[PDB]
RNA sequence: CGACUCUUAGCGGUGGAUCACUCGGCUCGUGCGUCGAUGAAGAACGCAGCUAGCUGCGAGAAUUAAUGUGAAUUGCAGGACACAUUGAUCAUCGACACUUCGAACGCACUUGCGGCCCCGGGUUCCUCCCGGGGCUACGCCUGUCUGAGCGUCGCUU
RNA sequence: GAGCCUUGAAGCCUAGGGCGCGGGCCCGGGUGGAGCCGCCGCAGGUGCAGAUCUUGGUGGUAGUAGCAAAUAUUCAAACGAGAACUUUGAAGGCCGAAGUGGAGAAGGGUUCCAUGUGAACAGCAGUUGAACAUGGGUCAGUCGGUCCUGAGAGAUGGGCG
RNA sequence: UAUAGGGGCGAAAGACUAAUCGAACCAUCUAGUAGCUGGUUCCCUCCGAAGUUUCCCUCAGGAUAGCUGGCGCUCUCGCCC
RNA sequence: CGGCUACCCACCCGACCCGUCUUGAAACACGGACCAAGGAGUCUAACACGUGCGCGAGUCGGGGGCUCGCACGAAAGCCGCCGUGGCGCAAUGAAGGUGAAGGCCGGCGCGCUCGCCGGCCGAGGUGGGAUCCCGAGGCCUCUCCAGUCCGCCGAGGGGCACCACCGGCCCGUCUCGCCCGCCGCGCCGGGGAGGUGGAGCACGAGCGCACGUGUUAGGACCCGAAAGAUGGUGAACUAUG
RNA sequence: CGCGACCUCAGAUCAGACGUGGCGACCCGCUGAAUUUAAGCAUAUUAGUCAGCGGAGGAAAAGAAACUAACCAGGAUUCCCUCAGUAACGGCGAGUGAACAGGGAAGAGCCCAGCGCCGAAUCCCCGCCCCGCGGGGCGCGGGACAUGUGGCGUACGGAAGACCCGCUCCCCGGCGCCGCUCGUGGGGGGCCCAAGUCCUUCUGAUCGAGGCCCAGCCCGUGGACGGUGUGAGGCCGGUAGCGGCCCCCGGCGCGCGCCCGGGUCUUCCCGGAGUCGGGUUGCUUGGGAAUGCAGCCCAAAGCGGGUGGUAAACUCCAUCUAAGGCUAAAUACCGGCACGAGACCGAUAGUCAACAAGUACCGUAAGGGAAAGUUGAAAAGAACUUUGAAGAGAGAGUUCAAGAGGGCGUGAAACCGUUAAGAGGUAAACGGGUGGGGUCCGCGCAGUCCGCCCGGAGGAUUCAACCCGGCGGCGGGUCCGGCCGUGUCGGCGGCCCGGCGGAUCUUUCCCGCCCCCGGGGUCGGCGGGGGACCGUCCCCCGGACCGGCGACCGGCCGCCGC
């Protein structure tokens, strides 16, 4: 708000001139002139807990929890339930998570791009952003936002030799980094799993950034990855493993109901 | 109007600290402008390096932080004089010049001594005319680089003595004991009284 | 994707500058495409629309084998007006019907120096 | 049987709530650093063919000249329709112009009363004679001109 | 959600069908014409019966009170669709020179005058008006301002700040 | 024409000072403060008081204890004591 | 034919008009003519507690820097010889200052209401204490033999979390006593045994993030005054020259 | 008595030039309350703020120590994080409240008065010439300023003068032109890709499916806008160290104008005064035995003065040189000019103002201050007939729609009219229970239930029952044929043709150095480089286990469609 409501210089009647003891404007000629001063139920009014530049807008993470997040999120883009169940058309897909040679990331012209889609099988996926490119429900309509346009398909590069040039106007197409790993684009709407499409060399960066349980990364300073608290955690082959059904007391499943 | 049990607090918002609210909203557009200023002082400025005059080696004055170092202003001018260079000659060179910083220690003195011999070798220079002083050929290709970054000689170089092999030696470890600490402590609060004493006793005779 | 910051994306903007822009501007605005055979004869994609070009209308409630001249431009309405396409009114006064001019199909254009000169750019450019 | 009163439903009348749109606000950030005695901000008055306001202008008054673009502005009659002459409109505007009051400046301001210089006609000339142009506020800085001093001194009656 | 649709979204009405105890919701029928919703997380200027609550509109009162300070109107004719009120003749009255008369200072600013309309305003009405629209009207050496001082207000010199 | 707000003027009534005068009007501080009136917006389920001790320039108020709700933790039983 | 139903009507019974101040409201207590829209516990900082997450005797980049000029990028990634710094790992005193390990065995000085030497263990003991361990014994279609098998248990032992007590160590005062050391023998320091006060130690659990509740300062749940100050505008009404 | 010179002065409409006022968001200087809190109110807090007054600039202010510290010392100013809600102030109540370090941003230093030396070698003005385009600045001749003191050399970090040594020869301001520059320097104009293709509805389409086995076409351009509605291609525009022209600013390169620093020795010079400080008094501060400022009085020193957080005396030590001045940087900006974005509002909201808004209007005045968006795609704004004097109406017509007819999108409630139904003495209205009437819904009303098995009656088909032909999977065994997973030794093999870490080493290694007697001594000390050993990964064959989500092949039993 940063400028009152107050602008409008007004006092109180008291106790004769029975309308109210809300302050009014004084004048008169202009019909204003004894209506509703500052506050909140009166028309033209200061608003109820003006809204201020001094909220606490940003939020500071832990950067380990940072890291975790983004191993978290890059561990379930691995899976091909999640994934599916996030959305991702996976159905002519190849195997997981797809990693292409170096000679996609020298590409110029994008048709190369959209030829390297449909050979991948992506195009599906980016086919369902063509069938969805609806318009934005609301009132969000008239700050510039008019477009519902799904996540598609994410390709995670280094060493850019015109791909984002390649994949720069592809409708649910996202530009990310290996050494720049965004949660936003890794996992949007804080669901986990998206589909994406990795490089050689990002593939192989992967190993180099973060590690393995036995050594640490090379690149981040004091990062190791987290401890795993089930390592074995197939709940069904435990229940079902002799050592747990040797020790079971019986299958009792009498249900002894009201005896009238 | 306080209530159960919690600290008692004193908050200093009675002044009316609605009206003067600095919000750093501009904290990356501060980024972005020194980041242009930084670039366009390496395009504008020269082929001298970022951070251009060379600190010295510094010792901070306290009990707190004595132990460490710091990259310091200038290089006192008892130091230049015996480097042997003349003092806006140096400031052309690159030599950052307080005058007002003196000298205590040799031990400082001769390093940034050493410092400004060290300086003086990584020194290139290439003057306008193709008379030659102080320069010759192509050195390193035009030195193989254009800008340094943080510190031309890494101005903190934390020294770390070692002294790792020693064997267990004689009584040193039998007269270096925590009593020692507690009369110095009493002979430095009595040092004054026993002089008094002892003119005292000179005085009746 | 827009990545000059001096240009808006901005709806309430872009409609300001249009609905006020001066007439120099709306003469770039008021644009219509041409017929096949002359760009194919040319070589250019698009042209502003003067008094006295022949005009065949696409799309609208008449479309189509309606090559006929324009006579009026109303840069104000944004809407050129037809010779061919009339409208009669109660009072059996015809009256000419609002076009838009890039519904507008260009079937040929009416020959200057200066023209000859915004075509040699738009087919130096075009390259 | 009707009249009057009450409750639902349809339709009609006052009403402009809800919903849809926004050439409008609000916030944040970047870029620049710019008023006037060569007349600032502001105000009064005037200007369009038909023109009250806003907007735009100052007796050259809905804009002048020039550059760029290139066939119009428009609600209506007119007017240039010319473009192998000079070219309508629009934006830029760097050249001209910018009534009066206003720090406002000849005085206070009643559009009054003056005072100098020059130019045109009026008894061909001042002598409190018509029109036009220029000058005429305070303080102060540097320099020029004049003179006040029983402030100090030289030479002389 | 390969969600919904100009073969009809939001909103609204509804003696329709139904669910949930309830907050509410879904579908049927009608006006409407361009945006809307379900789930999962996120953030609120997030739910109204009151505050002599603020703004806007509308009832009972109610076709009620009231159109009564200053003696008073009447006949005929005319313009007019239309006259208790407009205009003229005539009759009777009032103001009766300290006026209900003829002109001014201040104040109003076109209200002054002519033509045309009578929705709008005149507390009924109009053919009428100070309403509306159009077009006109203020001519000075000798009327006044301008000149002068009055009570006073005021700048420079000066002093104070 | 002169006297302009704690000032003016007053044959004195505290009367007048632009419908306001036992301190004018307009704006700002200011959304002044109030232990004091009024109001405080969806549903369902579960639990559920007090008007009492002591202290306070305390008696229309507050602090403390009591009453209450929520969040749990430590154990005990299910198989002559 | 059937139908509960925001439709209408009748009949029997019950039924005072809502909201609040109050011991007490339908009140001869107050607000409310009706209807549509708006309208009242928000936000910042600080603290405390509870909860969830990451790291964990450490934790945190919020302050800057590094990347090529990118709409979303005022995002995000990284620094590590950027950990300066905040909090915690050490408290007690007003302060000079001082500062948390004891126990067992053998020897000696008269094992003296008494100190030293050599070796070993190492955050003490008591009563409870979830859990855990050992186990007499008993029991599975006929005999000796057996291994896992069905299968509990009197009694015994080691004893988390915490509870209650005792003892021990650190600091400041108080009482009583003897000894040791000399970068210098002094109104120099240190040590012993008891009783005390402390927000202490007696194997440490914090830091950051986010949410919920409560308190405080901010206008702060919304509206409300008689009043005060600052600076200007009025003698066209009235009062007096 | 007169003339002349200097000094104090006045005069002018003398020649030239300067200040007034506005804006005031940020900044500088003065002074300046109370509401509020302390539950009361005086000190206090609000606050050295609101208001008032004076000024300038894009920044301002500050800024080269009369500083901080007290130890192994730092070193102009400014801004952030910490210091720190700490030291401290306070009816020690409420409350108020710094600084030094340290880490970062940026970092540029200097000049003059005095002391002296140079014959005033200095500056302003007037007149003509040398001179160039878009204009005023070096040199020539005489009128002033100035010796009561111009300029050069100098500044507390020392400086100057005279010999000795050894080299260097030098820069700042103009003017014509060549290639550039990190966005490929600044601004403006104008131009730059690709469907408008057949069917279908619709008033209109931008709707709906498709464009051959190469995905109809473009993309460094699928941001947004208008277009008869929902578009990447239809149009401005969007991406591009995309492409052309004009204008301006910078650093390269011919003339003109000026041009001796460093080290040793000797001699000389060496500083800012009603100012500091003291007494006293007001305001302010965290500053207390007085932090700062100011009024009055007293009022300096030269081995001096100030500071060293408790007043004073004696003594020692550290640091600085005050009473003269300038300077960009990081910082602030709710005023202004242009620009972009939004988890914000959507006509009772958002600024008072989306609109002829500071407008209408009110008050004498300071001042107060509104209401008010929407026809349709297009006005095609209803020709014409008829009643009435007209307002208005009935027909006809436009449009997808007058059920959009001039405050005209959608059109609720309160209220009113009419129609239809029902009812009416305990004012109306309500809850429980039914009954009657009416609208509406679903169904066929003495005929409506289904899915399976079997015994019966006709037609039409081919598996299945068993096997051959074939692909794909399930399951375990020889872990056979080879990969990979866990620990163990081994070749230390990539230790020199390896990654990281170690206040664990090697003074018999090297370099830059110091010490003792050009050389010797590890005789001892520092930094950097080479490698010795430890803690994890890369190979291999040999072995162990699992063949575990790590699976390929062969064989086996049992599924499978054709
Ligand atoms: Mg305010
Ligand atoms: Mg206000
Ligand atoms: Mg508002
Ligand atoms: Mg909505
Ligand atoms: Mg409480
Ligand atoms: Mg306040
Ligand atoms: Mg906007
Ligand atoms: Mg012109
Ligand atoms: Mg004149
Ligand atoms: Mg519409
Ligand atoms: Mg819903
Ligand atoms: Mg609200
Ligand atoms: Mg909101
Ligand atoms: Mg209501
Ligand atoms: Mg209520
Ligand atoms: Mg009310
Ligand atoms: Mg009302
Ligand atoms: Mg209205
Ligand atoms: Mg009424
Ligand atoms: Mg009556
Ligand atoms: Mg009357
Ligand atoms: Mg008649
Ligand atoms: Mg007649
Ligand atoms: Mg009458
Ligand atoms: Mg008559
Ligand atoms: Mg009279
Ligand atoms: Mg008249
Ligand atoms: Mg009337
Ligand atoms: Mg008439
Ligand atoms: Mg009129
Ligand atoms: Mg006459
Ligand atoms: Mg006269
Ligand atoms: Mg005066
Ligand atoms: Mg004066
Ligand atoms: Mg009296
Ligand atoms: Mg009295
Ligand atoms: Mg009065
Ligand atoms: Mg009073
Ligand atoms: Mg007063
Ligand atoms: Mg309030
Ligand atoms: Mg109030
Ligand atoms: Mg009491
Ligand atoms: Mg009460
Ligand atoms: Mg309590
Ligand atoms: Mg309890
Ligand atoms: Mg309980
Ligand atoms: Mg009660
Ligand atoms: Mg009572
Ligand atoms: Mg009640
Ligand atoms: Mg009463
Ligand atoms: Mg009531
Ligand atoms: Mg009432
Ligand atoms: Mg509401
Ligand atoms: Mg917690
Ligand atoms: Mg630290
Ligand atoms: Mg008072
Ligand atoms: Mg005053
Ligand atoms: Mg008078
Ligand atoms: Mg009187
Ligand atoms: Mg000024
Ligand atoms: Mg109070
Ligand atoms: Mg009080
Ligand atoms: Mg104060
Ligand atoms: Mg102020
Ligand atoms: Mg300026
Ligand atoms: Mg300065
Ligand atoms: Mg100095
Ligand atoms: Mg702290
Ligand atoms: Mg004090
Ligand atoms: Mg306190
Ligand atoms: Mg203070
Ligand atoms: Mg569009
Ligand atoms: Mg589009
Ligand atoms: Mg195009
Ligand atoms: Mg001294
Ligand atoms: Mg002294
Ligand atoms: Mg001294
Ligand atoms: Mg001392
Ligand atoms: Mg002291
Ligand atoms: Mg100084
Ligand atoms: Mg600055
Ligand atoms: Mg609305
Ligand atoms: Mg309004
Ligand atoms: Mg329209
Ligand atoms: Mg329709
Ligand atoms: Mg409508
Ligand atoms: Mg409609
Ligand atoms: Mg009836």
């Amino acid at each position: 708000s940063e400028l009152a409501g107050h602008q409008t210089s007004a006092e109180s009647w008291g106790t004769g001139r029975a309308v109210a003891r809300i302050p009014r404007v004084r004048g008169g000629g202009t019909h204003r002139s004894g209506q509703g001063a500052f506050g909140n139920m009166c028309r033209g009014g200061r608003m109820f807990a003006p809204t201020k530049t001094w909220r606490r807008w940003h939020r500071r993470v832990n950067t380990t929890q940072k890291r975790y997040a983004i191993c978290s999120a890059l561990a379930a883009s691995a899976l091909p339930a999640l994934v599916m169940s996030k959305g991702h058309r996976i159905e002519e897909v190849p195997e997981l998570p797809l990693v292409v040679e170096d000679k996609v990331e020298g590409y110029k012209k994008t048709k190369e791009a959209v030829l390297l889609l449909k050979k991948l099988k992506a195009w599906n996926d980016i086919k369902k952003v063509y069938a969805s490119q609806r318009m934005r429900a609301g009132k969000g309509k008239m700050r510039n936002r008019r477009r519902i346009q799904r996540r598609g398909p994410c390709i995670i590069y280094n060493e850019d030799n015109g791909i984002i040039k390649a994949f720069r106007n592809i409708p649910g197409i996202t530009l990310l980094n290996v050494s720049k790993l965004n949660i936003l684009k890794l996992a949007p709407g804080g669901h986990v799993g998206r589909f994406c499409i990795w490089t050689e060399s990002a593939f192989r960066k992967l190993d180099e950034l973060y590690g393995t349980w036995r050594k640490a990364a090379s690149l981040k300073s004091n990062y190791n990855l987290p401890m795993h608290k089930m390592i074995n955690t197939d709940l069904s082959r435990i229940l079902k493993s002799p050592e747990i059904q040797r020790a079971l007391r019986a299958p009792r499943k009498k249900i002894h109901r009201r005896v009238l | 109007a306080p209530s159960r049990n919690g600290m008692v607090l004193k908050p200093h918002f009675h002044k009316d600290w609605q009206r003067r609210v600095a919000t750093w909203f501009n904290q990356p557009a501060r980024k972005i402008r020194r980041r242009k200023a930084r670039q366009a002082k390496a395009r504008r400025i020269a082929p001298r390096p970022a951070s251009g005059p060379i600190r010295p080696i510094v010792r901070c004055p306290t009990v707190r932080y004595h132990t460490k170092v710091r990259a310091g202003r200038g290089f006192s001018l008892e130091e230049l004089r015996v480097a042997g260079i003349h003092k806006k000659v140096a400031r052309t060179i690159g030599i950052s010049v307080d005058p007002r910083r003196r000298n205590k220690s040799t031990e400082s003195l001769q390093a940034n001594v050493q410092r400004l011999k060290e300086y003086r070798s990584k020194l290139i220079l290439f003057p306008r005319k193709p008379s030659a002083p102080k320069k010759g050929d192509s050195s390193a290709e035009e030195l193989k680089l254009a800008t340094q970054l943080t510190g031309p000689v890494m101005p903190v170089r934390n020294v770390y003595k070692k002294e790792k092999a020693r064997v267990i030696t004689e009584e040193e470890k039998n007269f270096k004991a925590f009593a020692s600490l507690r009369m110095a402590r009493a002979n430095a609060r009595l040092f004054g009284i026993r002089a008094k004493r002892a003119k005292e006793a000179a005085e009746q005779d | 994707m827009k990545f000059n910051p001096f240009v808006t994306s901005d709806r309430s903007k872009n409609r300001k500058r249009h609905f006020n822009a001066p007439s120099h501007i709306r003469r770039k605005i008021m644009s219509s495409p041409l017929s096949k055979e002359l760009r194919q004869k040319y070589n250019v994609r698009s042209m502003p629309i003067r008094k006295d070009d022949e005009v065949q209308v696409v799309r609208g409630h008449y479309k189509g084998q309606q090559i006929g001249k324009v006579v009026q431009v109303y840069r104000k309405k944004y809407v050129i007006y037809i010779e061919r396409v009339q409208r009669e009114k109660a009072n059996g006064t015809t009256v000419h019907v609002g076009i838009h001019p890039s519904k507008v199909v260009i079937t040929r254009l009416k020959l200057d120096k200066d023209r000859k000169k915004i075509l040699e750019r738009k087919a130096k450019s075009r390259q």
